[PDB]
């Protein structure tokens, strides 16, 4: 993972594993994992895990001893000497032995394995399926909260242009970011008589497609957990439509902003 | 105590030098092998003087910064909240989203931001370290914690966890979207309008400042909230349960295992009972193991079932640390961190 | 000549004049030329330079609106601006490769400001009006 790709690459981590999308967006300038009292102080975290699969993978396996018939979940080790036995057995080895060798002496497994956490938590999981029928399962990495304020840019450059057409490399992008910049400018210094120093990096994009359709937001000037609301963003589009029309030779139709229509024009008529 | 800590540092220090004369390639007693192992590591007396100077400044001004950040209101500075009082109750209690965001984000701003460049640093230091003691990455050295090596059929390499990881969280998957898919359902409920049926959760609406425990969004998530809990904490005090009579209750359920008795010095030395406000002591339940056979307990105990959960769990470490007295020194200790 | 002149400097070299006419290209319904343009111009340089030194050069220079400084400005809207490095401020883009990437991606910036080649007038970058082709 690159230095100045730390957070979008976290982010995009909890959108499909732990599926969690965070409220509001955030740049490299911070380190929200750091937020956590274990990765500041530095403590392996990985433990946390293991011990999470172990303890199930030991009960599972006293409760064999212990000659359980119910559920896992009912289970109870007391009274049962056969099992203290067999606990007692790992538990004198210490850290003499491979803790698989150690493992074997309990579980009868060399390997972590997962099968006892799902065995325990099973009645649960067939609720958990009989009340979900109606629902949808599962989560998608395209969606958040601030995806109401986004808006999306769709450009036909071979459409307007034909032949003699440029390629849309990052340069443009650049480019129609810092347009985007001077029209949220212009707004609010025509409008509001606030004087807010807006930028390229102030216009954030993703989403970019083959077909030139991305979706683009613009937040505060040095405070990207702050997002502009998308109808000042439409009223400084239509204010300054024809200054970013004339930036790439498109006219209108080529560049649909998908939700701010333009106005054709009235047809004067004679008396 | 530093005194006592920094001599027993300074002992293990100059001992690992010395026990550099004895190379893993000519070693063959398993145990004497591994205790080889464990006293060998050079640790972070392998980086430079400056490199080890700015390394430990680094990770003191990380815990500080974590431990000292406090979320301040900018009309008034003088009032500010810390994260043990207050923030965690506001994220754990709260039904405004607007709220939970707030404090989700200015928690996330005011320490994150102060993190960022001492963590960068932090991480450079810690790859240098590793790759003085011949492993890829810090994360390697982290992993070594489960090598196992020359056994012949036991053997664990550092790169098998990745994948033995990534296998078994797969198989959770099943059952972690469909608990996700009822939380997701549950919430929509209490916050309207903000938990999406389709997508993700957001980061703030978890119970929990960072997501890892959803044990606060039970209120929230609970499956029959007319039906009450188990609960016995009103019949201990009506049969007037002390916090004396608990820890035997927890022996006799450990004996009826076979597991054995406790130790005639164990109870003297114990402290099961808060000493009030004349005597400051701490409070997290932790059980020590002095050694010479002195195995005791810190605890605040009150009269709670959740604290006769945590003097069973804080009597589980104390027999596991009994198991393996017999053990040398240096291999008393568990089979690996978990 | 006993004195000195608070005007010139020995990367003034190195720097290429602007000279701007609004009210004639567009007679009326001009746009007035405050900072927000001033920012416009300076970012369309910055693409200029970015596809020159993409597509001649092949080096990935990510500069910005920040890199192309400009001084004496005027209400002729007649200015001087240069080119610096992304981030090493005391390196200065020779004169030479700016006009080249101005020749490059003159019509872009014709169009950005609705201009055309007589009221965007750079001082040392002439245009090539086009040969008049003729019949056999
Ligand atoms: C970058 O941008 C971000 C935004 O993206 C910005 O962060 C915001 O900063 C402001 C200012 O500090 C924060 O607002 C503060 O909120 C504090 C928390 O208490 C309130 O939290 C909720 C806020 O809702 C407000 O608006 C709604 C709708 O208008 C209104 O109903 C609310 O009353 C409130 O005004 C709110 O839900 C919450 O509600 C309480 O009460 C209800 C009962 O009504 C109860 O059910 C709840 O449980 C809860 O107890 C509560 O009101 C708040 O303390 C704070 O107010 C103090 O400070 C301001 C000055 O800051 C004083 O004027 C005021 O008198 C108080 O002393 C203030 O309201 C906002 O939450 C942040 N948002 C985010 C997302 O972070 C950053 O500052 C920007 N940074 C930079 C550098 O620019
Ligand atoms: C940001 O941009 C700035 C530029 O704006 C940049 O700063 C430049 O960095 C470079 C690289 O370090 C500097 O060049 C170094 O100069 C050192 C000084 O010794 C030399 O100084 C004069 C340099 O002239 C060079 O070019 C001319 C013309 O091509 C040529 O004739 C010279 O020989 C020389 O190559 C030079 O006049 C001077 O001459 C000596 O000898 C004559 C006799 O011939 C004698 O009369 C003089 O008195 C004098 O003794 C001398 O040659 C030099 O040490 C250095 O060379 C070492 O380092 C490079 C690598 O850096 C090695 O490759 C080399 O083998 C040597 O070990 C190098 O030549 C340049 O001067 C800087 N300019 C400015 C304005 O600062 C920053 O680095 C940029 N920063 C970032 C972050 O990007
Ligand atoms: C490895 O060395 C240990 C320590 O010497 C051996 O364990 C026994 O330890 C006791 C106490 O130090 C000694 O009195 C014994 O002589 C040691 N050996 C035995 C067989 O009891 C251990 O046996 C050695 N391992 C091997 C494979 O030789
Ligand atoms: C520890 O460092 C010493 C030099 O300081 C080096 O000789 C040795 O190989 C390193 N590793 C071990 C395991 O001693
Ligand atoms: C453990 O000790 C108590 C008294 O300290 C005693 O009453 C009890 O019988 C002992 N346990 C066993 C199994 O004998
Ligand atoms: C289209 O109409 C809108 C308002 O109805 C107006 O602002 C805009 O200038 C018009 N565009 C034309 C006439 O080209
Ligand atoms: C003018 O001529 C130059 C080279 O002589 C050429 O690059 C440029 O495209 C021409 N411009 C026209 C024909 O509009």
């Amino acid at each position: 993972i690159p230095k100045d790709q730390w957070m979008k690459k976290w982010w995009e981590m909890k959108r499909e594993i732990v599926g969690v999308v965070e409220p509001v967006p955030h740049d490299e300038t911070y380190c929200d994992p750091a937020s956590l009292f274990h990765v500041s102080n530095d403590y392996s975290f990985i433990r946390y895990y293991t011990r999470t699969l172990y303890q199930f993978q030991f009960q599972e396996a006293l409760c064999q001893a212990a000659k359980h018939e119910g559920p896992l979940h009912k289970c109870d080790i007391s009274n049962s000497t056969e099992a203290g036995q067999k606990l007692f057995n790992m538990l004198r080895l210490g850290k003499s032995e491979p803790w698989t060798l150690a493992l074997e002496n309990v579980v009868g497994a060399k390997n972590m394995n997962v099968r006892p956490l799902l065995n325990y938590f099973e009645p649960l999981f067939t609720w958990l399926k009989d009340q979900n029928k109606n629902s949808f399962v599962g989560w998608s990495t395209d969606w958040s909260p601030y995806a109401d304020q986004s808006i999306k840019v769709r450009i036909s450059l071979k459409s307007a242009l034909g032949d003699k057409a440029y390629e849309w490399n990052d340069n443009e992008m650049y480019l129609f970011r810092s347009s985007v910049a001077y029209a949220m400018r212009q707004y609010f210094l025509k409008v509001k008589n606030q004087m807010i120093l807006f930028g390229e990096e102030d216009v954030r994009v993703a989403n970019l497609k083959p077909r030139i359709s991305f979706n683009f937001f613009v937040t505060a000037p040095k405070n990207v957990s702050d997002i502009i609301p998308r109808t000042e963003v439409e009223k400084a589009i239509r204010m300054s439509r024809s200054r970013i029309n004339d930036a790439f030779r498109l006219n209108d139709n080529s560049l649909e902003f998908l939700g701010i229509q333009p106005t054709l024009g009235p047809p004067n008529q004679p008396p | 105590m530093n005194n006592a800590g920094d001599k027993w540092s300074a002992f293990l220090k100059e001992q690992s030098t010395l026990a550099q004369m004895y190379p893993l390639q000519e070693i063959q007693n398993l145990t004497v092998k591994l205790q080889l192992q464990a006293l060998q590591q050079n640790g972070s007396s392998v980086l430079s003087e400056d490199k080890s100077k700015r390394l430990n400044t680094i990770l003191n001004t990380m815990s500080t910064i974590y431990s000292t950040g406090k979320v301040c209101n900018p009309d008034n500075p003088q009032e500010c909240l810390l994260l043990e009082p207050g923030l965690n109750e506001i994220m754990a209690n709260s039904l405004d989203y607007n709220e939970r965001l707030w404090a989700w984000e200015s928690w996330r701003s005011e320490v994150g931001k102060q993190l960022r460049p001492l963590y960068e640093e932090y991480v450079v230091l810690k790859n240098e370290m590793a790759r003085a003691n011949h492993y890829e990455d810090y994360g390697d050295y982290w992993r070594g914690d489960y090598e196992v090596n020359g056994v012949d059929g036991y053997d664990y390499s550092r790169g098998q966890l990745i994948e033995d990881v990534e296998h078994t969280f797969e198989e959770i998957k099943p059952l972690y979207e469909h608990l996700h898919a009822y939380v997701r359902a549950k919430l929509m409920n209490a916050y309207p309008s903000y938990i999406s049926p389709i997508g993700c959760l957001p980061a703030h609406l978890l119970g929990d400042m960072w997501g890892r425990f959803w044990t606060n969004l039970y209120s929230l998530t609970v499956p029959f909230g007319q039906k009450p809990n188990i609960d016995v904490t009103d019949a201990m005090v009506d049969q007037a349960w002390d916090a004396q009579r608990i820890f035997k209750e927890a022996e006799k359920f450990f004996v009826s295992v076979g597991l054995p008795n406790m130790t005639q010095g164990f109870w003297e030395n114990s402290m099961l009972t808060d000493p009030g406000n004349v005597q400051k002591a701490v409070c997290h339940p932790t059980a020590w193991d002095l050694g010479k056979g002195d195995f005791r307990i810190l605890m605040c105990t009150k009269v709670t079932m959740d604290d006769f959960l945590t003097a069973h769990h804080e009597m589980g470490h104390i027999q596991y640390d009994m198991a393996y007295a017999a053990q040398p020194f240096l291999l008393r200790n568990g089979a690996n961190e978990g």
